[PDB]
């Protein structure tokens, strides 16, 4: 049982440098090819390069020759990917895949590192919770959740009650607005009587500014 | 597209590729140090940049290391006799390079086959793909295995942990057709305007000569190329342009 | 260079139907093909690593065939969780190989009426100086529906945001959220706010309204 | 797969004399007014070839198989396109490759494929009265086709097919050779109209086609065209309908010849080195004429017939182990 683990999502600005890593375990690292694939939001895939760590042989696609660099380290069984000068068209998702060149290539992939580039500042999310009124609806099960829109860059993780409750949860994709912001909301359905003896805490975490917050939800009193 | 292919056929079913009507640059073949064995028969390596032929035939396969010396005219061996023979008057090029990175599997690769037994030798250029069983005894086999009867084809079984003796090697051979037909494969050399009535040295499709040119009202046969009346010296030529 | 194409671009079939998809190549490739499947927001997984040979750990209902310049992938009996994006990739030269265009497969189901909910701005947002009214459409099929906003029986346009989820794999339904954003003064000026939903599963448009002074 | 349709009636083959045919250019170089000597695969000047009849509505239904044996010379004079192409192989199945050439009023097509051969296949044609023409609709000559390697479509080379009524007023000659995995086809077309079958004229053969095929050939056959006949259910006819045609088949042999060119560069005369002692005397000298007297040629020899090997009869394995 082999495992591939990538590095965390990254945010940069034009004119800077970058480096990405990918680590493999559970097999002899020196006997298999490691390749890199990229995906730009909404479009198809495109190979970038492959590397054999044993003899240290590197091969690149014609379109991406000279703009990147691929290397491997057998001491800690790791593969890398390096840049020289970033620009405004290098934000994407990247995967590292393990393969072998006779029967099967692409057996196991990674998680997917997300790289963002822009020229702006980073802010922190503000969460406004919403809870049903003191009287439940006719559906037996009432809706609850939160609304967040003040943040850059994306994405941000939201969970409820430490992730124990997951059935009926739905999150909407964030949508760009006029002033370079995105909006998101989290909704969930809970039984009517649960408000009698249960409390719900939502935890929101993000890496860019590295902040985790928790907010409790209570039923809305009819403050006429 | 022939020196960079992902997969190569077995030595018992080698596939040939023909190349014609193109301008070749063999320098990149001999400048690179990747190749391990680079031999030429009948032609110097550099001079290939200043010759023209009619067509080029390329054959490719993969074999074990110890047999890389066997691919040559006049030699005898199991693959040399039962799989791939060479004519005694061969002219061309042979290239061989190690490919342990491309044809090795941790559990053992069993996708390559080679013939063990055959009734007789083959001609200098022949192919054998028959799956008929070989009989070494007297009792008829009737299509089943038995004593003194064996399946001809056998596997190789490459492994990454083996030594240089059992490591795979990719081999390509190049043959030229020449002195038979007007040239089709060319080399990179820009042309030059003609001279009518002056004594000069000329190079027509690799044929080098000296003398004075002229126009003659000779009823040359349209499908012919050139003629030589006597003493093995050309006198009548046709301009390719 | 080698370029590939897939057909049809997108198709819909019911549960238990037979589905087929065709991959075409510019020239000969000699059964050097791989079939990939990517679910929304995840990493791709291998499905078939040759013209015919089946990868281990895959349900037997998948099959593939073809050669030369034409290849076919067939799904015998469709299942609800088989909504994904399919790719065919060729690999002939050492490193020039490219993917295809992509294909999207969907599923149709019986029409389901939406559940409409309305949520007024919270006190914290009002203290912040802004207001946001939320209209939530839950468990509706199919995807198309219309949302309108009325403030004191006056239509509003160009000041709302619209977010729609992907197809659920459990009930095969969608979800919709509409947000109306206003200043605190504009929100306090008016009293009644209504969200109207028009859907093919609704006999008549459904209006959910609330009064500022009644909540 | 196939339907057996054969006739038990058989007729012995018939021979004829090959006067002077069977000469072709041995190289692509140009020579003028020079006598040359060359050793190659040729056809003897005076020999007997086999002539086959292919007319059956008295009647004679014939389409047998002939061996190849290092080259074949083919001749025929057809007006209704009875013969179209040739098939080659050893067992004549899908295991080995084969060749098919088709010529029509549009173009000429040559294909090399691993076709499936029936027991006795033949191309059939049909007639449309509404269109008032002859075409082909039955293409069941082959069962399956796989592993195509060569296809070549070109304009007609030497076939006119202009005159609507021509009665054996042209000559077609073909030569097929195979060596070193190479197939060579030489062709020639000439105009003649004489009472006799073979003319007294002299002509050479030019090179037409070269193809690389890595196969061994030991058998070949021709193809025939059969016209569909509209027969009543109670007609109870023979079932075979074909036009009037016949062909000539010879053989080849390695021999040395002496050719004489001309001022323009066309082969006109040639002699053989092993026909009769006068020809051998001409071969020893260089000219076409000699003066009276005594001439010396190659000597005699008696060849062996058997081989004998004698060794001591000792039964003892080596201690080499
Ligand atoms: C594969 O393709 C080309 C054609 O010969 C060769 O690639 C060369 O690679 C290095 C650069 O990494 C240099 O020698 C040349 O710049 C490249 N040649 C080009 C771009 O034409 C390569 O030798 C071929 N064969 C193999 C085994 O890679």
């Amino acid at each position: 049982e082999v495992q591939l683990v990538q590095s965390g999502a990254e945010v940069k600005k034009p004119g800077e440098s970058l480096k990405i890593s990918c680590k493999a375990s559970g097999y002899n690292f020196a006997y298999y090819w490691i390749g890199w694939v990229r995906q730009m939001p909404g479009k198809g895939l495109e190979w970038m390069g492959i590397i054999y760590p044993g003899d240290s042989d590197t091969r690149y696609s014609p379109s991406f020759q000279g703009q990147v660099t691929i290397s491997a380290d057998k001491s800690i069984s790791t593969a890398y990917l390096q840049w020289s000068s970033l620009k405004a068209s290098d934000t994407a998702m990247y995967y590292c895949a393990r393969g072998e060149m006779t029967a099967v290539f692409g057996d196991y992939w990674g998680q997917g590192t997300l790289v963002t580039v822009s020229s702006a500042s980073t802010k922190g999310p503000s969460v406004f919770p919403l809870a049903p009124s003191s009287k439940s609806t006719s559906g037996g099960t009432a809706a609850l959740g939160c609304l967040v829109k003040d943040y850059f860059p994306e994405p941000v993780t939201v969970s409820w009650n430490s992730g124990a409750l997951t059935s009926g949860v739905h999150t909407f994709p964030a949508v760009l607005q006029s002033s370079g912001l995105y909006s998101l909301s989290s909704v969930v359905t809970v039984p009517s009587s649960s408000l009698g003896t249960q409390t719900y805490i939502c935890n929101v975490n993000h890496k860019p500014s590295n902040t985790k917050v928790d907010k409790r939800v209570e039923p809305k009193s009819c403050d006429k | 597209e022939v020196f960079n292919a992902t997969r190569f056929a077995s030595v018992y079913a080698w596939n040939r590729k023909r190349i014609s009507n193109c301008v070749a640059d063999y320098s990149v073949l001999y400048n690179s140090a990747s190749f391990s064995t680079f031999k030429c028969y009948g032609v110097s390596p550099t001079k290939l940049n200043d010759l023209c032929f009619t067509n080029v035939y390329a054959d490719s396969f993969v074999i074990r290391g110890d047999e890389v010396r066997q691919i040559a005219p006049g030699q005898t061996g199991k693959i040399a006799d039962y799989n791939y023979k060479l004519p005694d008057d061969f002219t061309g090029c042979v290239i061989a390079w190690n490919s342990n990175n491309l044809d090795s599997k941790v559990g053992g690769n069993y996708n390559y086959l080679y013939r063990l037994f055959r009734k007789s030798n083959l001609k200098p250029f022949e192919r054998d793909i028959s799956t008929e069983i070989y009989q070494a005894g007297s009792t008829p086999c009737n299509g089943v295995e038995g004593f003194n009867c064996y399946f001809p084809l056998q596997s190789y079984g490459f492994q990454p942990t083996n030594g240089v003796g059992y490591q795979p090697y990719r081999v390509v051979v190049l043959s030229f057709e020449l002195l038979h037909a007007p040239a089709t494969v060319c080399g990179p050399k820009k042309s030059t305007n003609l001279v009518k009535n002056k004594c000069v040295n000329f190079n027509f499709n690799g044929l080098t000569g000296t003398g004075v040119l002229t126009e003659s009202n000779k009823k040359f046969l349209p499908f012919q190329q050139f003629g030589r009346d006597i003493a093995d010296t050309t006198d009548a030529v046709r301009d390719p342009q | 260079d080698i370029q590939m194409t897939q057909s049809p671009s997108s198709l819909s079939a019911s549960v238990g139907d037979r589905v087929t998809i065709t991959c075409q190549a510019s020239q000969d490739i000699s059964n050097y093909l791989n079939w990939y499947q990517q679910k929304p927001g995840k990493a791709p997984k291998l499905l078939i690593y040759d013209a015919s040979n089946l990868e281990t750990g895959v349900p037997s209902r998948f099959s593939g065939s073809g050669s030369g310049t034409d290849f076919t992938l067939t799904i015998s009996s469709l299942q609800p969780e088989d909504i994904a994006t399919y790719y065919c990739q060729q690999y002939k030269i050492l490193l020039t190989w490219t993917f295809g265009q992509g294909t999207k497969v969907e599923i149709k189901r019986t029409v389901a009426a939406p559940s409409v909910f309305i949520f007024p701005p919270s006190d914290e947002q009002l203290k912040s100086g802004t207001a946001s009214v939320v209209c939530l459409l839950n468990n509706f099929y199919p995807r198309e529906a219309k949302v309108q906003w009325k403030v004191d029986n006056a239509l509003q346009s160009g000041n709302s945001q619209e977010s729609v989820t992907e197809q659920d794999s459990k009930d095969s339904t969608y979800s919709l959220s509409s947000t109306l954003t206003l200043s605190k003064a504009d929100y306090e000026k008016h009293k009644v706010y209504a969200c109207e939903v028009t859907h093919q599963g609704l006999s008549s448009p459904v209006t959910k309204s609330f009064n500022r002074g009644e909540c | 797969q196939c339907v057996n349709l054969t006739t038990r009636t058989q007729l012995p083959p018939a021979y004829t004399n090959s006067f002077t045919r069977g000469v072709y250019y041995p190289d692509k170089v140009f020579r003028s007014s020079v006598l040359h000597s060359t050793q190659d695969l040729f056809l003897p000047f005076f020999s007997n070839v086999t002539w086959f009849h292919a007319i059956h509505v008295t009647k004679r239904f014939d389409n047998p198989v002939l061996p190849f044996n290092d080259g074949v010379y083919f001749a025929s004079t057809e007006k209704s396109n009875i013969i179209r192409g040739w098939i080659f192989g050893t067992t004549l199945d899908s295991k080995t490759q084969s060749l098919l050439i088709v010529n029509n009023a549009t173009n000429v097509v040559i294909k090399v494929c691993e076709f499936q051969f029936c027991n006795d296949p033949f191309l059939g044609v049909y007639y449309h009265k509404n269109n008032k023409s002859w075409m082909e609709s039955e293409f069941r000559v082959y069962s399956s086709a796989n592993n195509c390697t060569f296809e070549y479509v070109s304009q007609p080379f030497l076939m006119d097919l202009e005159g609507k009524q021509g009665n054996f007023k042209n000559l077609r000659e073909f030569v097929f050779k195979n060596i070193d995995g190479y197939f060579k086809i030489y062709s020639k077309h000439t105009p003649i109209n004489l009472v006799r079958d073979l003319p007294q004229g002299f002509s050479a053969l030019e090179p037409l086609v070269d193809l690389p095929i890595g196969i061994n050939i030991t058998r070949f056959q021709t193809l025939l065209a059969l016209h569909r006949s509209y027969l009543t259910p109670g007609d109870s006819s023979s079932g075979w309908t074909a036009g009037a045609a016949a062909y000539y088949v010879g053989y080849l042999q390695p021999r040395t010849f002496l050719l004489k060119y001309n001022e323009n560069g066309t082969i006109t005369d040639a002699v053989d080195c092993a026909l009769d002692p006068l020809s051998e005397t001409k071969c020893t000298l260089k000219s076409f004429t000699v003066e009276k007297g005594i001439y010396q040629t190659s000597n005699f020899r008696v060849q062996p017939t058997e081989s004998i090997v004698r060794f001591p009869n000792i039964t003892n394995l080596c201690p080499f182990g």
